[PDB]
């Protein structure tokens, strides 16, 4: 797998710190005690957010709730494939598309997407977080955010912590190491989460999840200074403000899957209805 | 130029067999014949029971164009299926009629796009029942800047992850009151003494159903 490899990176540097340093910060004046205090306090935040988006529910759909016919081995009729175009407001000028996914057999809501991997719907898509091992939906995109920035946080601590340690050592760099080695996986490990987090707040800036930006990249093949802005957005809210606090601040809403009694209570939401 | 909705759950077909004779066979007809197919298979049930012999479903679809919320938030149409701007419009007018037949167990459909839940609701009953749910699924979402959820990010941002998960539960019993509330409400409209249980009809909470449709299981129409 590929989550044990971060789980391994976010348990190391409490250990490290624990067996080594956090008893000559105490007493020592070496350190502030009010600095351990916090380190220890954001690294139970970012393990206690990265189980929690590890196991959380990204906001699944049913399946099988819009069956067609009972013909041909449960055959998809013809008027379900193409396009569905309907009108929104008055206000929005623009009209939106629906599309009939042929997997879960369920009319997509807006935004909605098929994760190739867990083989369901997800209701706000973002995209398959490798390390976390989920979909970040709409239901733990909070969680997401609260990993990165938790782990960010930690990471400056860390780094804050070991430089004043190792800037008040008389003895010299040749009596504490672990501090030079903790100094050295802070700083490697403070630059890829803050990078994930600029990029999603320059992209939740245009009211763009992931899956929308590289989609609407075309055919330049370059996520980096693409115009994250556009004019065609239905989902726009006015300015950049507004746009992160309507698409990060979500509200979860209820949970859609759920009480599963395999025992024939609450069927065809479990069949295997694909056309094999 | 803005493109009317419909009901984009109905499909049409034009090889089925018509009724009153006996004899009728597969052929093609007119599109003023067409079929149309208006109640779907019971996907509340399972298979081999009764209740799937007996009964169908007729989904009230998800409208766009009512509310500045449509987007966001789940909000149904409060039409009856049939009446729709871009549905198609028969001679009987507003009720069903069976017009032909079609897939396995001899459904009876209709050649317009109205929907045998004509038999039993009303429009104005319609659109008070939906009027309702509509309201109950907004406020048990709730607005983005008002204090339900904004504390509740608060509190969590502050606890790692664990108050929404473990140790919120474990305090406060009121602030989980409007899910039961949309339940006790629509249990009331399906239970004894209720408008859709008076007339053969029963609901099922948008929960289940993913709030991707609000689906009315009715007998299934002879
Ligand atoms: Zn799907
Ligand atoms: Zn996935």
């Amino acid at each position: 797998p590929l989550w044990l490899g971060v789980l391994l990176a976010i348990v190391c540097p409490m250990v490290l710190f624990s067996i080594f340093e956090a008893h000559k910060l105490w007493h020592t004046q070496n350190g502030y005690k009010v600095l351990v205090i916090f380190f220890y306090y954001f690294w139970v935040i970012t393990l206690a957010s990265f189980i929690r988006t590890a196991t959380s529910d990204p906001g699944v759909l049913p399946r099988n709730i819009h069956l067609s016919q009972l013909r041909n081995n449960y055959q998809i009729p013809q008027e379900y494939y193409n396009l569905i175009t309907l009108p929104t407001h008055s206000s929005i000028s623009k009209d939106i598309t629906i599309k009939y996914c042929p997997s879960c057999r369920i009319w997509r809501p807006p935004r909605s997407s098929h994760c190739s991997t867990c083989n369901v719907c997800v209701m706000v898509h973002d995209h398959h977080c490798i390390w976390v091992n989920n979909c970040i939906g709409k239901r733990n995109y909070r969680f997401f955010l609260i990993f990165l920035l938790g782990a960010i946080l930690s990471s400056v601590i860390l780094l804050t912590n070991c430089a004043i340690h190792i800037a008040r050592e008389s003895g010299g760099p040749r009596d504490c190491p672990v501090a030079i080695l903790l100094l050295c996986y802070a700083g490697l490990t403070l630059w890829y989460p803050a990078i994930l987090f600029t990029y999603h707040i320059f992209m939740a800036g245009n009211q763009q999840t992931t899956r929308e930006f590289l989609k609407g990249i075309g055919s330049k093949k370059n996520p980096v200074f693409h115009r994250v802005v556009k004019e065609e957005n239905i989902y726009n809210k006015g300015s950049f403000l507004k746009n992160m606090g309507h698409l990060m601040l979500e509200p979860r809403g209820p949970s859609f899957v759920s009480a599963r009694k395999p025992h024939e209570a609450g069927d065809w939401r479990f069949m295997d209805l694909s056309p094999a | 130029e803005r493109a009317l909705f419909f009901n984009y759950h109905e499909f049409s077909y034009s090889f089925y067999e018509d009724l009153g004779s006996e004899d009728a066979k597969p052929t093609e007809h007119d599109e003023d014949h067409k079929l149309c197919i208006t109640h779907f298979p019971n996907v509340y049930a399972a298979r081999g029971s009764a209740e799937f012999q007996v009964t169908r479903v007729v989904r009230v679809p998800r409208r766009f164009d009512e509310s500045r919320s449509s987007l966001e938030t789940p909000q149904f149409s409060t039409q009856l299926p049939g009446s729709e701007p871009a549905a198609i419009v028969g001679d009987d007018g507003t009720s069903f009629v069976r017009c032909g037949r079609y897939d396995i167990g001899d459904h009876v459909f209709g050649c317009s796009s109205v929907s045998p839940l004509s038999e039993y609701l009303s429009a104005a009953e319609l659109a008070e029942v939906v009027h309702r749910v509509n309201g109950f699924l907004l406020r048990e979402e709730g607005e983005v800047f008002g204090w339900r959820n904004l504390s509740g990010l608060l509190l969590d941002m502050l606890t790692g992850g664990l108050w929404s998960w473990v140790l919120g539960p474990l305090l406060s019993r009121p602030v989980f009151q409007e899910s039961l509330a949309l339940e006790q409400y629509v249990a009331q409209l399906n239970s004894p003494g209720g408008l859709l249980h008076e007339r053969g009809v029963r609901l099922v909470l948008p929960r289940r159903s993913g709030c991707l449709s609000l689906d009315f299981v009715v007998p299934r129409p002879k």
